[PDB]
């Protein structure tokens, strides 16, 4: 929160932005791996 | 969560067979990546100019 | 090489439901495979034996192959489609005799008419 | 920023960030080092159930140790634990074939 | 709230460190109960799926029937897993109890 | 350099595009294959002002 | 090449043809594939199409 960093951390580039995008990334890939391997233990027919 | 279809079990010597009357056919679409783009980078350039 | 150059018996390797057949082509950084697999629907609920015996000749039994033995007396059914058949030798194969095969005494098919 | 001026409270601040900025690098590396490990993984979690618990296995060593008859799927904290019956022999005798 | 109403459980408190430090663990995509659908569904289907060929019918078939054609299918023969039926339960469970 | 520390044999590393593969690997015989070496820079030819 | 034994050997055999071996392959009876090889392409080819 202290705007004398903030102000020397823009000379860095968007810095933050690389950092929240592949985290996003990254995050988005479990998701992704979650839906995909329950999409495949998914029976079609079963017994109770 | 989407339930299968529930097929019970027999009390006897015979079983239940839950068998398709009804087909059809569908295509899976799968992309499998191979490579990546080849990348070369002239370091003393980049770094120095 | 497993879908493409062959058919697969592996569930979910190529793609969902039976495969069938896959197709290759080029893709940006790679490939895209097609794969055509066979989706079953409307499935219904039949009343099927683990195999037949001659209620007479008790050590003389069948098993389907590659389907099932259904009530209808008896007939044959394709595993993945359902479609009632007359039991034969083509469709059966002889097996050692279990306690779950039912003994069948009217209307034996041809490989227990013996 | 309490206790320096500018020119040297610049410098001072500069190297909290260049510490900060390679952690968050260093993370990030790692955590996509992690999701890729782990999708790996999910697709080996994806053969397996379709392999050894919706069908019985003819591959050694693929499934669990020994001869595969069952094999069972429970959730676990970061991903599936199997449980895989096999059938392990013993007392073995040798007679003439 | 618990990280202000109750604070921290413990030295190095991972959790309550995200309100602090910056970081935000996030939640996973299904909820237990819906993991606890598709691995139970999963149990239910193994007896009637690893039967015979296409993966298009369902054989509502008991797990010790299934059990035996899968022991039978390695090479133990009819006749002795006919005597033996319930030794073979016993092993079974004894491997899972 | 030479076991008695004389220098027989050299590279201008900045000679040619092949000089300069010899370089980068710090070695006179590096294998084949092919290579990215530094640009060839253009160069001013005045200047504006 | 997804016909029989071995990978030494080519059968140059019709599309459709292979395509009724694989479907017989997984349970579909003959009789079956013969009533309905009209009906058979023509799901194959909505799927593709
Ligand atoms: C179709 O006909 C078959 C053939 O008759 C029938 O299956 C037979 O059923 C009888 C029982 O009705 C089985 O006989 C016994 O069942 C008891 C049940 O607890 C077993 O405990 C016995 O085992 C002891 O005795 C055996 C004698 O050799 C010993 O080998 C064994 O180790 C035990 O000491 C015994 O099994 C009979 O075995 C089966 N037959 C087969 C081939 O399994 C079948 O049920 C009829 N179909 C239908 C649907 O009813
Ligand atoms: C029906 O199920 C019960 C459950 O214990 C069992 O004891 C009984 O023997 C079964 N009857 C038949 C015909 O299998
Ligand atoms: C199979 O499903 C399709 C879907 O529209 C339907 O048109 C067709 O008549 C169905 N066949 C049978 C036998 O139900």
């Amino acid at each position: 929160g202290f705007q004398k960093c903030e102000q020397l951390l823009r000379e860095y580039g968007q810095f933050c932005s690389k950092i929240n995008q592949a985290l996003h990334g990254a995050n988005l890939r479990q998701d992704d791996s979650v839906r995909n391997l329950f999409a495949s233990v998914k029976s079609s027919q079963s017994s109770p | 969560f989407n339930h299968p279809i529930q097929v019970d079990q027999l009390n006897s010597s015979y079983f239940k067979l839950s068998i398709p009357t009804n087909f059809s056919f569908g295509v899976t679409q799968e992309y499998i990546q191979t490579t990546i783009q080849k990348v070369t980078v002239d370091c003393k350039q980049y770094v120095c100019n | 090489n497993e879908c493409v150059k062959a058919q697969s018996k592996r569930s979910g390797f190529c793609g969902q439901g039976t495969h069938i057949v896959s197709f290759v082509v080029n893709a940006p950084n790679g490939l895209y495979f097609m794969h055509v697999g066979y989706y079953p629907s409307n499935h219904i609920e039949v009343v099927s034996a683990y195999g037949l015996c001659d209620a007479a000749n008790p050590t003389n039994c069948i098993a389907p192959v590659n389907g099932y033995f259904i009530k209808t007396e008896w007939s044959y059914t394709g595993s993945s489609f359902y479609a009632p058949e007359p039991i034969t030798s083509l469709n059966t194969k002889y097996v050692a005799p279990q306690v779950t095969y039912q003994n069948i005494s009217t209307n034996l098919p041809p490989p227990l008419l013996g | 920023i309490q206790r320096l001026d500018p020119p040297e409270q610049d410098a001072q601040i500069d190297r909290l960030i260049n510490g900060r900025l390679t952690t968050l690098n260093a993370f990030v590396a790692q955590q996509l080092v992690r999701s890729e490990s782990a999708a790996l993984s999910a697709q080996l979690a994806k053969d397996k159930v379709n392999e050894c618990v919706k069908a019985q296995s003819k591959r050694s060593g693929f499934c669990g140790q020994g001869t595969h008859i069952v094999s069972f799927v429970v959730n676990a904290p970061n991903g599936l634990y199997f449980m895989h019956v096999g059938y392990y022999p013993s007392n073995h005798i040798e007679v003439v074939s | 709230d618990d990280c202000m109403q109750q604070g921290p459980a413990s030295a190095r408190d991972l959790i309550c460190a995200q309100y602090v430090a910056g970081y935000k663990v996030l939640p996973p995509l299904m909820d237990v109960n819906m993991e606890a659908a598709y691995t139970s569904s999963l149990l239910g289907s193994i007896a009637g799926v690893g039967w015979t060929a296409g993966l298009s019918s369902f054989a509502a078939i008991p797990f010790a029937q299934s059990i035996f054609y899968r022991l039978n299918g390695v090479g133990i023969t009819q006749q002795v897993l006919s005597e033996n039926q319930k030794l073979i339960a016993n092993k079974f469970n004894q491997a899972l109890g | 350099f030479s076991v008695d520390g004389y220098i027989r044999r050299a590279i201008d590393c900045g000679f040619n595009d092949l000089s300069q593969l010899h370089c980068s690997y710090e070695s006179f015989d590096v294998e084949s294959g092919v290579y990215s070496v530094s640009s060839f820079e253009a160069k001013p030819s005045g200047s504006v002002v």
